[PDB]
């Protein structure tokens, strides 16, 4: 029973919709020094968790807004080692879900990555290019730790394939898609899911967040929030209404 | 096995792709096993390679080059005589014919220089199938002739405008297209570098090179085996196709020539196994040029067909178990090999293969007149004449 | 005999050359017979054609093209798969080998576009022979890339500043150099033109086209003979190489496709047998475009390799005794065939061979799906992509 | 039975004089073939032995660059064999004329038509550079019982057996040609050897650009043919008249 699983199961039991913003580490004027400012900004808005990305030179599952933020972060010198050092000074009550492609993690060392984040707010881990068939590269290192390996499931795949990836999963489930045909796939997944399921689509308005709350357990927002913080646009009111949404 | 069920050649390989892509790869491996069990699949593919591509390509005893160097006998496996002028067509033909068996109708791929784009468009036209080649916009504005070539062959050239508009963006554009249309589209990987089962599939379609060369060496010389095999490496397709049929013959040495650019100790090179360490890129665990933080470095080479940061995982296995040696060849050595073969043997080689010619000259002198080697002449160098001409004229003006 | 004692094919041919050149062609005929009486000469040439050029070229059933036309089955003799990418290498390699048997050490030739100059330079570098290619200076200025190719192969290109500085002046420069250095230099005529014994020597060295197709068609289809043969006709080397092995098979029809240029009735064409009449030019009595007073008219074609005012004497003989038909094919008709074969079969043909492809679709509709034809695909079209791309782009903005 | 040209040139040789034969291109004139009479009478009044008159052809193989250009100049006027025949029928001269033509214009006109239409003209010889001995049957039969001698061309570097085969029964004169042009001492010996086995005058058609070149060749043969120097001079408006006077007056 890990922290991220229980923290999100409480948001679902309280009638609220899970809201997980997706930021990119180092994407700031001050670089990684502004990460504490960014996480504490989103904490006052009451977000369920915070997805923090590690910039990679060859991303494969990122949109054009996120990839543009990763390159903006690489200029300041953001690295896995530099983020782990910054997270040791981050104090927050929001659970952090570190997103990274496997190679920056593979070079740093999976075990070193876990041991050096034990006393931090890192509670979940997303590795888009690490399939279930290579979980042995990471899962053995997450035993007896408070870090949950987030599984990603494609809604258009067979239900036996989905139940195979959800078996024993902790934290939450990330729903991805290659518009009304998805609702049947995502509701069937919520039926056989024991932990919350989250939708990581391109929600741009309040109607998109509500369209998936009838079938999932929450949404993940990245492009809209990353682009708003970069261009200096209003986002603070959009996050308030999303948290306070009642189901 | 090699590879095992997980797609690993010793310590390297794997299917390090997102779950959205795993279904396409699992379907690919399933159907590929069906093609290996059906004898008609090889009988048909063997006849088309014979009738259409021109196989078997001869193993040419380079008499002038051998006496000019004064050492080992040099035999050239003449992949430059293939239709399209390179070895890529072996793999594009097998994979499109595999897609025909799978009930697919659309063929897609990406390319930077344009060679794999041309080969894929050629194979698609042969089987009367739709073809779209994804190409970075910065590559499209610089390869107007290869883009017109691909359009002549009936293929659509999709100019990728998103991102930095390079080969890196074209791979993403092509892979997203493959999963979205997995019911009707197949994706052709250009080299032996990628997620399982692609390195295995590419090796087997390219094994006609080493399979023909083993028997042709015996028919031509009366001897049993060559002493060494030389081939240039980009992703590793033409080299592993030469190496693999000889893997169980211990007496056969194997050499793969890496692009060393301006110098291995400089910042502009592509020697993966010389200056790289194991990483995870393009859905595979391989040796790759990277910094200390895991960021993939950019590769440079006079031959654009060799500037790939990584290398096929089976070569990383060959390199780790000491089965094959991997030696770097600078741009200057390849530029001389390009001119040496053109003048001595009357064969204009590809700038890629010129790296193999350059090292074979060194190795032939070291082995001595009593030994023999087979060099894979992976392609012809008509595509490189314009570039070499400008380079030679620029070097004469500066010095 | 064909040719007879004085070099006549029926009424056509001979050696209408000055007495100063008579010594060279007499010596050449004598040395040629001695090479035919020697079995070791043809054996060494056969092995080199096999291991270096890549013979034999396949006879490929153009299944897609056949289904597209809905007419006769089309079989393509894949001469485009030769080393150098055209048929010309068969004649040049055979003539360099003959020059070595004569004890010569220098090889010379002339060229216009550059095709025969590259083939000759390739055959000279194979045999380690000094090579000099004569070009008109106005052609050197327009063919800087082919000049670099010939120099890459070790040949010296001598620009002819005399006269109009075109191909007509390079021919005289090369012939004068041949007579002057007869004791150690052999001149390689590129086509089935010129004085006896050149048409006979070029025919025999190119007869590997038809002799292979005849045996390949039987082993492939199980039938005895194809119903028709089609080849493009410049001077006639590749056509006569395909026709001659079938000349005694009366059921096999023969078609040579002439360059009609802008139109047979316009001022810009090269339809020698459609608009010409017998005359004496280049040392041979042959059909040639000429005015009423015997002055040779300029020939025009979109393909530089077919703009010759004359035609080989053996073709004029075939046309006289009605053994072969000769059909004009226009510039635009050849452009359609160039684009058609590219997307339907994946083979990019030379502009020369595109004249045969174009007439092939015409003849295919006439014979119906119950008949078969062999088309000589003389060359690949890489040398023509630049010209075709400009022509289609210029016409796009203009219409 | 004997051709006129043989006897006329023997008379020059008999008088201890070298045979001098200018070579001009018919139609190479400001007014084309209409200037042929003027050029001939200009050379006749200088006392030359015979006049070689060329028929321009679009693809010459045996002419030097000066003569090649003269052929191009002449073809611009539309000079044809047919029109030259018409012009020659109106030319009165005591000098024997020797037609030079490549075989094709003659072949198109018809050799018999050419010979019969020139029956009562000053045409006494015929040079066809690209009609070798092996194809002489295209013209030789039609020259029987006429007054037109087929001039044979001989390459000095060939064997004496081959040369004698070309000389057999020749009339008019023998045209000695040489490839290109120490080496010059071997020419004089090969040229003098042909002068022995020959039974009619032997004329040199090599480089004659001065009186020293003319007198050098007269020591081993019977005279010279001058083409390029006269063609270039007449066209460029250069002096040539005095050079021909000294050439004609040369006492062997």
């Amino acid at each position: 029973p890990k922290t991220l699983t229980e923290k999100l199961n409480a948001i679902k039991a309280a009638g609220k919709g899970i809201f997980v913003p997706y930021i990119m580490a180092g994407d700031h004027e001050k670089g990684l020094d502004g990460l504490a400012e960014t996480i504490h900004f989103l904490e006052d808005l009451g977000v369920s968790a915070i997805e923090v990305g590690i910039p990679f030179s060859d991303p494969v599952a990122d949109g054009p807004v996120i990839e543009e933020a990763g390159l903006r972060s690489l200029a300041h010198g953001t690295s896995t080692q530099a983020l782990v050092e910054t997270l040791k000074t981050i104090e927050t009550e929001i659970p952090l879900v570190i997103m990274t492609y496997f190679n920056p993690l593979f070079q740093y060392g999976v075990e070193n990555f876990v041991k050096d984040l034990a006393d931090t707010a890192v509670k979940g881990l997303i590795i888009p290019d690490l399939p279930h068939e290579h979980a042995n590269f990471v899962e053995p290192f997450l035993a007896n730790t408070d870090i949950a390996l987030i599984p990603l499931v494609s809604l258009t795949t067979g239900i036996e394939r989905q139940k195979e990836l959800i078996e024993g999963a902790e934290g939450f489930i990330y729903a991805v898609a290659i518009r009304a045909d998805l609702d049947k796939h995502l509701a069937q997944l919520h039926q056989v899911a024991d932990i919350p399921v989250l939708t990581g689509f391109g929600v741009s308005s309040q109607a998109d967040l509500e369209r998936f709350n009838a079938v999932s357990d929450g949404v993940i927002v990245g492009s809209k929030i990353v682009k708003a913080l970069h261009q200096g646009e209003p986002i603070q009111d959009f996050i308030r209404q999303a948290v306070a949404y009642q189901k | 096995q090699e590879p095992n069920k997980d797609g690993f050649y010793g310590k390297f390989g794997g299917r390090f792709v997102p779950e959205t892509l795993m279904t396409a790869v699992l379907e690919l491996e399933k159907a590929y096993r069906e093609s290996q069990a059906d004898p008609s699949f090889q009988e048909e593919l063997n006849q088309l390679l014979r009738q259409y591509v021109g196989r078997e390509t001869p193993l040419y005893y380079a008499k002038n080059l051998t006496q000019h160097i004064g050492g080992a006998k040099i035999y050239l496996k003449r992949e430059d005589l293939n239709h399209t002028g390179a070895h890529k067509i072996n793999n594009a033909l097998g994979q499109v014919w595999l897609a025909k068996r799978m009930g697919k109708k659309k063929i897609i791929a990406e390319t930077g220089a344009g060679q794999h784009g041309v080969a894929t468009a050629t194979a698609a036209a042969l089987f009367n199938m739709e073809c779209t080649i994804y190409m970075g916009e910065e590559d499209v504005k610089r390869q107007a002739l290869n883009v017109f070539r691909m359009e002549l062959l009936g293929a659509k050239v999709e100019a990728v405008t998103d991102g930095s508009r390079v080969l890196k963006d074209a791979v993403n554009a092509a892979l997203r297209s493959w999963v979205a249309n997995i019911d009707d589209t197949h994706y052709i990987l250009g080299s032996a570098l990628g997620p399982h089962p692609f390195p295995e599939i590419v090796r087997d379609f390219q094994s006609v090179i080493g399979r023909e060369a083993k028997q042709q060496y015996r028919d031509l010389t009366g001897r049993d085996l060559p002493d060494a095999l030389v081939a240039c490496v980009g992703g590793g397709s033409n080299a592993i196709g030469l190496f693999h049929p000889f893997v169980e013959d211990e007496s056969v040495a194997m050499y793969g020539t890496e692009a060393a650019g301006l110098g291995v100790d400089t910042e502009h090179h592509a020697a993966t196994l010389t200056k790289g360490r194991p990483g995870v890129l393009h859905g595979s665990l391989m040796d790759v040029l990277q910094d200390a933080h895991g960021q993939i470095l950019e590769a440079f080479s006079i031959s654009a067909g060799l500037d790939y940061p990584g290398i096929g995982p089976e070569h990383s296995h060959y390199h780790d178990i000491k089965r094959a040696s991997y030696v770097p060849v600078t741009d200057e050595e390849a530029l001389e090999g390009f001119q040496l073969l053109s003048r001595v043997e009357g064969i204009i080689p590809a700038l890629e293969s010129s790296h193999a010619i350059a090292f074979a000259v060194k190795l032939a002198k070291e082995l001595g007149p009593e030994k023999s080697m087979i060099v894979c002449l992976s392609g012809r160098g008509d595509k490189d004449v314009v570039q070499v001409k400008d380079r030679l004229e620029a070097d004469a003006a500066k010095k």
